[PDB]
């Protein structure tokens, strides 16, 4: 079946830069698009970017525009999302989600990853 | 497949159509999109679901018989009777395998045929404001490809407001 | 930026019932609204994609009707397996906007 | 394997073509007219009457055969007649229901190709003084009266004298 | 229902095809040349040879069978071994004509869209640098070493600098 | 069937305008076209001008130019000739032709409506 | 304006008898001549369209043929219901010109 | 059967003009391209011209520009060489070969005409 | 012009030998060779023609590889009506040009 794979909980100290991961496996992993959702505590969820695994196609939200940058890796199936210089504001879970193109819902969403930004 | 569109000049398939069989796909300035085609997706699935009502279900009732297996030997009767079963068998088996290569050639013929038919439909409604440029797409070339003036490919494309030969329909290096 | 809307933030209703759960948008979205279960352990599935149009997956008590900018999701059998937060999502115009939220409650 | 012509671009079908079944139709300076395709037509009527051809009149002779209708019952031999005849009759029905249905089916796409070929042998007659306007008519951008018109129905077209007034109007204007 | 090509608007064949079933003949400034598409005669024979994979070899074994010639006159058990045996000689002799009918005609079909298949392969990679004249060639509007009719065939012909030059020698006076 | 009726007589005073009518039945009014045929005792059948009732398409004879006006209704599934200044050289019978378009032989004819110009 | 014109103003024929309707046009009509029979009574209508078609209705006993300026009628059964007036009338060049009618008479 | 008839042998002074001729039966004469090889006693085959008989269309070896002139006729299925100037080094058997066309192969050959150039 | 060269001008093999004749050029052919055989009477045929493709009426004995600009022809049995001058005809630039001839002979 098709599966999100992602990383369970990592411990950045602010100011710093990190990269997720998110393993794609039971699917062809160039045809079908792959996007972000951060979810705060106290806030719904807000969608991040999404990218295109075939030519690497980038369109962000603009509220994180410089805050996150989308990368993929056709060899291990993996999809990244680095973040830039993590305040508090940024501690939040995020999904990664495959949708199938650009416009289209999120068929499956991975587990979500806890980023808790403090010292 | 004899149009020639679904192995011919579109190269692959689009995994990810969830919602339709036919669709258009562009990226333009306000970001890429998809959308599916109804009308050709509807024609398909009608097609196919009429030769799904014509095979599907209406069995003839078939009560008493002869008998088919035969537990001793008699002679000209039993082989009579064995070579009218054989000889239905092989006829029914015949019609059955011609039918199903004929549908399924159908069936193939039909799929080409409306993607053909969706990009011939779109190609005249672009007119000379698009060039096809044999990969199954259409460069378009005024503004907006298919997100203001390019939601109107449902059969409302004005093709006179956005006459823009000079940009580089024909233009010179 | 279209600003998805839901009033109702927290809802109670107990089993068997016919919960109605509605999504407003600020304009017309074309049939484009997305709805998703966030269960709060924290996993996220897809139920209805587009309107009306159920997943892969998706058990028939999930429904989903409505046009223009006015959108509403059915549980008519709801269980203690279907009490979870549903969101709502619009897929017109960038970015993608996702609603405040609803969380299922035994009365 | 639909063309996408008798059902896609041309809209309706022309109640008013008394004689032939294809034709062409103008609007000129001259008046509105219109006339038939003969070769299309003959060609339409000469596929539909080759199959009424093996269709309508060759029938095969049957002197004697089996009883077909028992007033009493034995039953052996009476039931491997009975299975016989409805074993003859069921398979008969199945391929003249075969028959029909893809005889109708290749008579419609025939119909549906002999337009869209001649379609697409007036639209290679006129290179770059017509364009296509997706409703069946073309847009021919030169001073063409009756003879002309009738060249375009006929096959003598010329399409190099009419070429700089029917470049000029398609794109200046 | 045919394309328009085979006997249309590809006039009257060839016979210098020693090699391929379709294929391309130019005239450059180099002078004259012939070549045969290996794509396209592949598929048609790769088809052709799949119908006869069906029919070549594809025999059912029937051992024992009941009698078929009667040298004595006899009455119920004898009519009805005759009536099953003419029954089920017409039953395959409709088969085998219906069978060769519509493979004749699929063939006949095939071969039509494979060659309207090339010749809108060739339309295609041309882009506007080169015109239908009706008769299946393409006024190609700029000059080449033979290089452009290479480039064409296998299918490496891109726009080059061959854009503006046929521009130039189509829209001209 | 396919009828195409008319009124019998009109008597008009001289120097006035009239409007003859040809009611259509038995047949879709939009598909085919309806003409006009004069024809005089002392003289053959003269033709006048004719309607396509899709889009009111107006095309008349030379002599006719400005003697009549074909208009149609399509909610009544009638064809209309307005006659200007009528004077003695007008009293003739009229009829009206069902053609099929404008290059078409005259299929079904009315009855004929007799016009006696004269005090 | 092209003339059509016609010999036999009055043609005087017996019963059972061919009689042929010659038609003279003033320039090269191919193949757009067509036949009305004006019965006496008022009543008109359309026998012979296009130089050989037979209309609706029509018997097989009228025929036409003819090409370039001369064509002709054929009545080869010449019976007591087919006393009336023939007309041509040209469908190649605006306006339509009619004929000057042969009005046939019992003899 | 295909066969390419050609004369036997001419015997010709230097310094004339010769026709020779190269008579097809068995096929299509149209249809089918006709070369012109020249073979000398010491060495190999030297290919001179080609003619397409549709339309009379000629292309010659370089060395034999202005030495061979090709020339068919339609109606007797014959295909014509106008040699002129013939020399010492133009004594060699002549063949005229069917093809396909330009660049198909030499299907057929005739018998061959031996030219000897002597006085 | 494209200089066509075969270095083996004589050959000498027996009868039953698998004789090897072949042909190179200049600038590379693309399998556009073409191989002649000339009988000592002076009949010519065509045995090989793009050099994987038998011309009718030739027998199975002959064959042929090669690409680029180095081709072979190989005859699997000698026969003794197989003696005779065999020559190399490319088919890619103008002028089509010949080989030097191979003359088979008995050791
Ligand atoms: C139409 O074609 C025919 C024969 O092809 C000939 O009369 C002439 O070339 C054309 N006539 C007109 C009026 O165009
Ligand atoms: C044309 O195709 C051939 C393959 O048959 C190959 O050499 C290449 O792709 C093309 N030729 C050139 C010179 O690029």
């Amino acid at each position: 079946q098709v599966q999100l794979q992602q990383s369970g909980t990592d411990l950045v100290m602010p100011g710093a830069s990190v990269k997720l991961s998110c393993k794609a496996s039971g699917y062809t992993f160039i045809s079908w698009w792959i996007h972000w959702v951060k979810q705060r505590p106290g806030q719904g969820l807000e969608w991040i970017g999404e990218i295109d695994p075939s030519d690497s196609y980038t369109s962000y939200n603009q509220k994180f525009k410089g805050k996150a940058t989308l990368t993929v890796d056709k060899s291990s199936s993996t999809a990244y999302m680095q973040l830039s210089s993590l305040t508090s504001e940024d501690s939040a879970v995020y999904y990664c989600a495959r949708s199938g193109y650009s416009n289209y819902p999120f068929d499956y969403w991975g587990q979500g990853t806890t980023l808790p930004v403090s010292s | 497949g004899i149009f020639g569109a679904i192995a011919g000049f579109i190269e692959n398939g689009w995994e990810g159509m969830v919602d339709g069989w036919y669709g258009f796909r562009h990226q333009n300035s306000e970001g890429r999109g998809q959308a599916a085609d109804l009308k050709s997706t509807q024609a398909a699935i009608d097609c196919i679901n009429g030769k799904l009502n014509r095979l599907i279900g209406k069995t003839n009732e078939k009560f008493h018989q002869i008998e088919k297996e035969f537990s001793e030997v008699e002679g000209r009767i039993q082989d009579l009777e064995k070579y009218v079963e054989d000889t239905k068998i092989d006829l029914w088996s015949y019609n059955a395998e011609l039918l199903v290569a004929l549908e399924n050639q159908h069936t193939i013929d039909l799929t080409d045929s409306e993607m053909n038919k969706l990009f011939e439909k779109t190609k005249k409604q672009l007119r000379e404001n698009a060039e096809d440029m044999g990969n199954g797409c259409f460069k378009i070339y005024h503004k907006c490809d298919n997100a203001c003036i390019g939601s109107i490919r449902n059969g409302t494309y004005d093709h006179d407001v956005y006459r823009d030969e000079a940009l580089n329909n024909r233009f010179q290096i | 930026d279209i600003q998805m809307t839901q009033t109702t933030s927290s809802l109670s209703a107990s089993l068997g019932d016919r919960v109605t759960i509605s999504c407003s948008a600020s304009q017309g979205i074309s049939n484009y609204l997305n709805w998703y279960q966030q269960k709060p352990d924290g996993t996220v599935k897809l139920l209805i994609y587009y309107t009306s149009s159920l997943h892969s997956g998706v058990p028939s008590r999930f429904s989903g009707s409505g046009s223009g900018t006015d959108y509403s999701l059915t549980i008519s059998n709801l269980e203690p397996e279907d009490i979870a937060t549903y969101y709502c999502q619009q897929s017109s115009k960038l970015p993608w906007t996702f609603g405040g939220g609803t969380k299922l409650e035994i009365k």
